[PDB]
């Protein structure tokens, strides 16, 4: 027979405007020799947009948020290792259509991909180990309108990064050469709600009490445009702003009940 | 993948409904306890469902009547908000999610090199966006987005949107008949979203919640003037006119009152 | 555990030719402080079509049903709420498909919109309350033939609504210059048969006998052509003639049984 | 959310078939008493099912024998009635149902503008709406819509349908080939429509109802003129041309018993 | 028709998770001890599970900065052997299977004779191959296939793959961005194999299993040349980069160790 | 009360690297008067692919495995019969779209035949009898990269066959004018792993003991080209090499296990 | 209503294999006695399964060297025949069907006048249909019909199927490679057909069904001669190659035994 003791656990951090929702699931079989904690993390990592001032003539800027990362850890002393975890990395498969055609002359070709393409792109943190698991929800495919794919990182040699610039050669203040908030993708101007999976586990033959540390954290990306005289031109600077919430929940094995400890509030402006 | 839900057990359900003729907004909420034997702590899954109705209201200026007016809703607000630190949000529901779109890319070489991109998405006619989450209250904000007219989609930030060629000296002739208006605009909006509220054993008895339902009206003013056609749109023109019910929850006897409503 | 002790009222206007029947499942659950009613109105309520006379020179004119509105309301006074009803208002939604592409030039961008095309709209009234549920089914897409989507309220400048006209320049006597009768949508010449839900509640602790009014309405249109001498023309008058049948009908929640009581024939011609 | 009806209970089922030689419609009316313990009263399921021939007759006209004729069925007729206070029709079914068609608009600009508007929907040979209910009785009349020819959907409502060049002095031979007739035309028409009728318990034992099958029928008179062909059509030619069958249900010994037939 | 063994009956499992911080690769191996009543002999399904971090590096060349490069991941190697002569595998997943397109060929005639034939089929970014399978052992190889890049789909064997002309002095502006990697490069790769290995019963109590994970990695070097980009690589530059697990499983008491791990 | 035994046999040749894995269903059923047994031969032979060597300037060779062939049999002598077996050959079929068309002029006509293509198709031998099954995966469709369908015995009046010929007129030595080890099928150059299934039966009256010889090949075939001085050509010698082993297993229908006894691996080049 | 038939119960299953080595065919007939307590009589499915080698030969003429041959199989004919009177076919399957096909039919006015109608079919590469049946006993035959060639399908009809320009003085080299034969002509056809045989009780006890499963094969002649290729095609070249197991069964202790084959 298998026992499910399931039980809740929440922080947040009004500064930061970063709140988290952690759902614990106490697995118990006796086929398994060792205790199970499904932890389902959700929450609110808000995007930290700052709107562009309008009145702005040559030079303006706005920090949009680009890259979410959540990580659910266990201390390096604990006998909690993590056996599972989900979304986990994927293998992208596209559908190719080749097509040979000749009129007896006209020898035509053609090549078709079909694809899907997202505005951003849930993969795994290269620092995932046996005690830590990580994801990174990242700015892939932005579209401006039918300008595009661009991202956080795109280059034009004149027009420079026009990943939110409404017209490269309009007459406008330039906090009103940006495109409206509508048009930008929703993770990057409003809230991002986090659902991702971790399976705990711990021998019975451990201390009754261990700790694990959640960490929910937004990396905003500034993105400044300019009038040279002739052009508009932009630039996109990476992770200028880390705000971070780190939160520490004591999991008792014995009771089956999770309580917070400590919550840390972090920034690294740069 | 592998995970119940803090749910699954005997529930007992209570209902109230309040109409607020004033702003013609209905509360239809019906509030679940649940008892699951797993769960450590109280569960009460909190279903917001009612009416709120569009007000379009087709009318000329006052000072000068020869301008019309169309007040149509822009932003239905719908939001659960807590005071007691007992009660905690657990699950809600509609959730901010990330878009995909299918796409195709064609290369050809007639031996001319022709390209060809595709790119598809299902769009509505009003999204909804989760505004603000915190461990005490949610917002949900259903923003219109794009609407279906002859001759190609419009997008909802549109000046000339709902504004069409004068057929009268009618106010309701210098815009577009109900047949091109969404049923949002014409009639109401019913909302569904369901908040499942947690409260730890022990420390509380009585939690007091205030449901806000609500509409952010735009507003298109429309004149012809030297032969042509004048539309302007005043984005936001009565912005935060909502109806906000305290309902005291006692998880003892597991009856829900009405404290008190605002416009009264 | 839960009953449905079923029952069922009907009403009838052979003067209006407007049949009202209600279908009742008093469903009563221990979990539920109240008592439940949930009542299926079905019936029918006639067109009402008069057939444009084929002996008019220049001016003929046709009366056809374009809005039936069907309400269920209970009084103020007694504890009977509305707590469901169906069917409630859809956020309509369509699928685009822009295409974007060159021949290395011919650039060319297509975009198209799929969607689905109704004669007739059912919406909620805006006097929905606690104590009263209304739904309305417009007319709102007719296409002539290839021609169209006209409606109640479409306008050309010279030719004016053009709804049910067979031929702007034709030669024929005005009785014989509108569509025939089969081209007609068919809710506009025929009966409508509603299918409308809704879930009301009594407190167990209310007076055993309430009372609910149900109102079954047809709002007829007149369309009227002419011959201004060089092209034909057409006016739709909405509301013309009301005719209304309302129906009261007393709900004893002690025995589970549902009784007319007052049946009213009203019309408001205009 | 609604059961409806008689959901499971217990059903004596008890058949009656009566055919009318003289107008070839035969009536296979099956009677299911439905005693369900939830439901106040009791009911009682009509089935009506059945053949209506079309008695689809090609001859030359008496006076004139150069003159060809095509009595085809254009409605068929099915209606069922109660003179009894306490039966009361509580569902029907085909009942009548709003239409939807998809439609797709596009628009393109080869840097000359292009529009494109497709709109779909599914026919069928002949469309059954409900002329009249009332709570005694419902009638349905299944009419005709459109019909595949070599060169495209035709209207039934059209003067040349069913008619070709003479291929010899045959009656037959003026009017299309059996390969071009729908089976309604060629063959008949099988009704299956449900009545449920309800009848309150205490003020009465025996009801009588009257079944209508029936059939009117539009006529194509066609002759070769001053080299051309003149393909007339009479709107109704013969029209009510049915058959009713009164049945006599006695709810107490669930026995249904044929009264009378008209064409007896 | 054959079942198969392991069908039902009961799994004892234990879970070992092993990580190499040095070259980044972690080892979730499951051991199922499965004990199917209908089985001759005693069996352990082994669910092969964990995280391949890819190490994709950019950085210049040391004697010459001016060149670029990046070390990505070609291939994936993930095995299991045994030297044990009684365990024996009796069913492995991935194994190589044979490839089918749809295939459409069209001949016209526009009384001018028109062909056309239109080959389709599905890619994916990473094929799995089956290397060697022995009784004692089995390998699999994720070697790349093919990657979705704008203007149309590159072979994973292309020497300009993954290299644009440079946007700055930086190693990183070499390369193509993240946006345009597959997530296999950018982050890493996740295994999911399963191995059944029989056990035959009496002549045996314990038996040890090596599982080895690892990354084959390509290298790109760039560097612009009298105004050309010129793109080289260096196929297998690292080859045989894996962490091999030694695992003593006990059939008897159902529990399985970890003897050594190397790289230590 | 259906009764299932199962068990397994294993046996490998590691100079021809070619392992077979049996697995076997014991079904006991009151309703056959014959014992049943399911046989499932997996297992993996490997193609033998001979990489074409680079340094070879004008004439170079490969060998590819062609066809595979797998048969489980049973001695004349014992009852043991094969009812079943599966992959069975296959009626293939095909869509077929005609469209006449016309302009009012252009009578256009037009056929399009919609198929699947395999690179590698099953067949029954014919030499399955009472006592043996069969199978052989032959090379069917092998497309270059756009040109093909090619197979084993394809045939251009210049070149010849083509099969693995990178290009006509090329310039490189032959070891580097074959399609890369990439392009190549995935069977012709990488392990095949043979799902077959046959069942067996045997009259309970028989003797306990029976032997059944199952046998794995593999047929490889070498691709030479050479330049003539103006073009390149090729030819396709099949069945140069087979490389054959052959297992005999003791089948005990009394104890239900199953015993490898003999392994003969053979090899026959030509 | 719908039906049952002969299901269900209890089967008793009996199986008998032989082979003509002289003809290559193989004959696994399975005979399950079947005992409905429902049906009056007895009943037994027989369900014939097997293998019929192609037997496809290349070869020269004898008495003319230079002129080559193929023999392929054309039909493959499958038929059970009873002679006692007790015995009779109640149910056989495969069953000659009616066919359809997918129509469309496009006018258009460009205001040029545009028709197109296509017709879509699904052809197989061999076709089953019933050639007789009686109440003793049913044949069926399985014809051939359309095959894919590079350029098109071609009918099994045709004088110059499977021939090509010859590529060298071998036989085979005059027909086409065997990667452009169906599987039916390259190896063998494998018969899967299911007949139920009732035979009333208290009048026999023992009943002999002869099954015979066998090949009609045509041959096509292909010479080269001046400048031309010459291929003819000898329709039914042999005929009735079949053989004919004979096969006694015992209703009464559910035994099957073979009488007699032919050809011994």
């Amino acid at each position: 027979k298998v026992t499910l003791y399931k039980t809740t656990a929440t922080a947040d951090s009004d500064k930061f405007k970063i709140s988290q929702i952690l759902t614990f699931n106490f697995i118990k079989d006796k086929s398994y020799d060792k205790d199970t904690l499904v932890l389902k993390a959700t929450g609110n990592i808000n995007s930290g947009f700052v709107k562009p001032n309008p009145n702005d003539y040559d030079f303006s800027k706005l920090y949009w948020g680009a890259k979410y990362n959540v990580s659910i850890s266990s201390q390096s002393n604990d006998s909690v290792n993590v056996v599972d975890y989900a979304p986990k990395n994927q293998n992208e498969e596209f559908q190719v259509q080749n097509t040979l055609g000749y009129t007896f002359g006209n020898t035509a070709f053609s090549e078709t991909i079909n694809y899907k393409q997202e505005s951003y792109r849930t993969t795994l943190s290269r620092n995932t180990n046996y005690k830590n698991v990580g994801w990174g929800v990242e700015a892939h495919k932005i579209m401006n309108n039918g300008w595009g794919p661009y991202g956080r990182d795109s280059f034009h040699p004149t027009y420079g990064n026009e990943l939110f610039l409404a017209g490269r050669q309009s007459s406008a203040y330039a906090g009103q050469n940006f495109i409206a908030q509508h048009q930008m993708p929703l993770l990057s101007r409003s809230n991002f709600n986090p659902e991702f999976l971790s399976v705990l586990s711990h021998r019975q033959d451990g201390a009754k009490k261990s700790k694990i540390t959640v960490t929910y954290q937004r990396e905003m990306d500034l993105y400044q445009i300019r009038w040279n005289g002739f052009y508009w031109a932009g630039a996109n600077y990476k992770n200028f702003k880390t705000r971070t919430f780190k939160s520490t929940y004591e999991i008792d094995w014995e009771n089956h009940k999770v309580k917070l400890l400590d919550t840390k509030e972090t920034e690294n402006n740069k | 993948k592998i995970e119940d839900i803090g749910q699954g057990a005997e529930i007992i359900k209570r209902t109230q409904d309040i109409t607020s003729k004033r702003l013609a907004i209905t509360q239809n909420i019906q509030f679940d306890f649940v008892k699951d034997k797993k769960y450590n702590k109280d569960a009460l899954v909190v279903k917001m469902q009612g009416f709120i109705s569009s007000r379009t209201t087709y009318s000329d200026l006052k000072k000068y009547p020869y301008i019309k007016r169309m007040i149509w809703p822009f932003q239905y607000n719908i939001s659960l908000k807590t005071k007691d630190s007992n009660v905690d949000l657990i699950n809600y529901l509609p959730k901010n999610k990330i878009d995909s779109a299918d796409v195709s890319q064609k290369l050809g070489y007639n031996i001319s090199f022709n390209y060809s991109k595709t790119i598809s998405y299902n769009q509505k006619n009003y999204v909804t966006e989760v505004e603000s989450q915190n461990s005490k209250g949610v917002k949900w904000g259903v923003k219109a987005n794009s609407f279906v007219t002859p001759n190609g989609q419009v997008s909802a930030y549109d000046q000339y949107l709902f504004a069409q060629d004068p057929t009268g000296p009618a106010a309701r002739d210098y815009f577009v008949p109900d047949n091109q208006l969404p049923p949002l605009i014409q009639s109401g909006f019913n909302p569904s979203f369901i908040t499942t509220l947690s409260h730890e054993r022990g420390k509380g008895d009585k939690s007091e919640f205030e449901i806000t339902y609500g509409r952010n009206m735009d507003a298109t003013y429309a004149y012809v003037t030297r032969h042509r056609l004048a539309v302007d749109r005043k984005h936001d023109a009565f912005k935060n006119r909502n109806v906000t019910v305290k309902y005291e929850v006692n998880w003892k006897t597991h009856e829900v009152k009405i404290k008190s409503i605002t416009p009264k």
